[PDB]
């Protein structure tokens, strides 16, 4: 799982920081990315890893600003005093008690064969 | 005359004591073969060892058709003797070998005895000081 | 545990001869089953071990046999003077090796981990590779299967969360 | 032969001679017995006992 | 305090306590050599 | 240089001969013979460098330079025989029971070597195995 995470998260720039535009602006996909970065920093998430899969697959338009309306994926790394290095963030990811379990779920949700509603 | 039979015929001539016989039997095969096999010029030590051992084990397989030899012990001795041979060709040659092969009369024991009595450096420590005290010269020149 | 680095040549002798690996930390046993050159090469291989072990997890690098011999030569007992004679032989043989392999200079070794109990981590020093530009990074990439072997073993006793914070865990991630 | 001593009370007056392979190896069946060991589990839980 | 004979500040010496950790004692290890599962 | 040379005990008239041996070893340790070449080009280069090194013996105390070359040339030829392989019991004995061999062998291993090498019939048996191998070592695949 660790070798997989690095292969997928290893680019010229921090992968999460690159995800600060695209189509994900106020989506649950964006709130997920912000929630994942907070986990790496603190170890605590607003929505359980076992609840994100159904929320992301449906991607409701109801309300995503209720999770984190203020922060942006780029700003969490400076506010939370994280290291943008790919290796540093993976180590800070897995060192948490539920690290490898959260990582396996995240890899599935971002890179796996998720059934997404059209 | 298969090599396995000829080596076995010769080994039968060693004096017997008891179970110690397998230690001295294995040692002699290791000594003869480790020193007899020629080295190939294109190989480094790592490869020369793998090749020399492969042949040594095959020799034991043939010998063990005639006379019992402990395979693991004989290989242990073989590798030790082979490393000594490799060290001599790349490393320091003992003065007993220059003496044995070549007016040479006063031997190393003769100076190591005096050093031991006075509790000073022996021949080997002086030899180490020589090279060390010479390291700078040889490295500087070519 | 305690990591004991030894060249492949010494390791294969121990395995072929059948030397108890458990008692290689006991000076009185290793000197009986180990040649003077092998003991000197173990010292040299320890001094060429580039990696910092997880001291925070009580994983230490073994003290070389030469130091242990030197210490016993200064301690009263029935074998003190035999141990002093062994020390002198080790110093002359070590200096002889240092004068011969000084040319090695710019290279890094592959290491193989052979766990022996929980108090000894035999680290076999295998084939050398040439590395002059950033040999630290080259050593890390080469020893991928050494880093994950160490991680697998310490996760048997140490907590996963603690191992994840070590430099050995980091080196694995940097390699892949 | 080799000598191994114990301080266990169950050997109060016993000497037992057993064969083993002169050279030890890993998972060697020729040892008189074997100790099949799995890393002792150390489990740290804030149990609310009682 | 005509006499000040020391009563409190004694020389404190700590007795060592150093246990040896292993999978088996030498006796058991020699008879039942360890195999890792 | 002279500090360590003065560590060698004086022994009769050999003071100029033992240091000649020590110097020949000191150079031959650090000039290897490249296995790639035969005993002409690498040999001449090693000897030429040795003779050039002897140009600094004015810094030394008691070096017989003519004998030092003799010892150096003997070292190279001995190494040639070892590379090609040796069987002569007179040289095999010298190798097996030596200051180098006692550093690679354990105490118990030496005790065994000393039991075979010093046997009353070692020279005959060792010679016979030398011929048994020299004639048939190539038969082993």
């Amino acid at each position: 799982v660790l070798a997989c995470a690095i292969r997928l998260f290893s680019g010229n720039y921090n992968w999460f920081i690159l995800q600060d535009n695209n189509s994900n602006i106020d989506s649950y996909n964006y709130q997920f990315l912000l929630d994942t970065v907070r986990y790496i920093a603190t170890g605590h998430r607003r929505i359980s890893i076992t609840q994100w899969p159904m929320l992301l697959a449906t991607e409701p338009d109801a309300g995503a600003q209720l999770i984190e309306p203020r922060a942006e994926i780029a700003t969490l790394f400076n506010e939370l005093k994280l290291d943008l290095d790919t290796v540093s963030m993976i180590q800070n990811w897995v060192k948490h008690k539920n690290g490898m379990n959260d990582l396996m779920y995240t890899l599935h949700l971002l890179f796996g064969s998720v059934e997404v509603i059209d | 005359q298969q090599l396995g039979f000829e080596l076995s015929r010769i080994l039968k001539q060693l004096p017997n004591l008891g179970g110690s016989d397998r230690k001295t039997r294995a040692m002699l095969l290791a000594n003869a073969v480790a020193l007899q096999i020629p080295f190939e010029t294109l190989l480094d030590f790592d490869e020369q060892q793998d090749k020399a051992v492969a042949k040594f084990k095959k020799i034991l397989s043939k010998v063990n058709e005639n006379i019992a030899v402990d395979t693991k012990l004989a290989v242990t001795y073989f590798n030790n003797i082979l490393r000594i041979r490799q060290s001599l060709i790349t490393g320091i040659t003992d003065p007993c070998l220059v003496k044995a092969v070549l007016n040479d009369y006063l031997t190393v024991d003769d100076v190591n005895i005096v050093s031991a009595v006075v509790n000073g450096p022996d021949y080997n420590r002086i030899q180490a000081d020589m090279g060390n005290a010479l390291n700078q010269l040889i490295g500087s020149i070519d | 545990t305690q990591v004991l680095v030894m060249p492949k040549a010494v390791f294969e002798s121990y395995k072929t001869a059948g030397v108890q690996f458990n008692k290689l930390l006991d000076t009185n046993y290793i000197v009986s089953e180990t040649s003077v050159n092998d003991l000197a090469e173990i010292h040299q291989a320890l001094t060429a071990f580039p990696f910092l072990l997880p001291e925070k997890l009580d994983i230490k690098l073994a003290v070389s046999p030469i130091i242990k011999v030197a210490e016993l030569g200064e301690i009263d007992g029935p074998e003190q003077f035999k141990m002093k004679d062994l020390h002198n032989r080790l110093e002359s043989r070590l200096a002889t090796n240092e004068l011969r392999d000084a040319g090695n200079r710019n290279l890094v070794y592959d290491y193989y981990l052979y766990p022996v109990d929980e108090n000894l981590w035999v680290a076999v020093q295998q084939s050398a590779h040439i590395a002059s530009s950033d040999p630290r990074r080259v050593s890390i990439q080469l020893n991928h299967t050494f880093f994950d072997s160490m991680i697998n073993e310490m996760l048997n006793t140490r907590p996963r969360e603690s191992v994840a914070s070590t430099q050995i865990f980091t080196y694995y991630l940097e390699s892949c | 032969y080799d000598i191994v001593s114990t301080n266990n009370q169950l050997f109060d007056g016993k000497l037992v001679v057993i064969p083993t392979r002169a050279v030890q190896q890993e998972n060697d069946i020729l040892s008189w017995g074997q100790f099949f060991y799995v890393s002792t589990v150390i489990a740290d839980l804030p149990i609310t006992r009682g | 305090n005509y006499n000040e004979k020391s009563q409190r500040d004694f020389r404190v010496v700590t007795i060592g306590y150093n246990l040896a950790a292993s999978r088996q004692d030498e006796f058991a290890e020699r008879i039942y050599p360890t195999t890792v599962i």
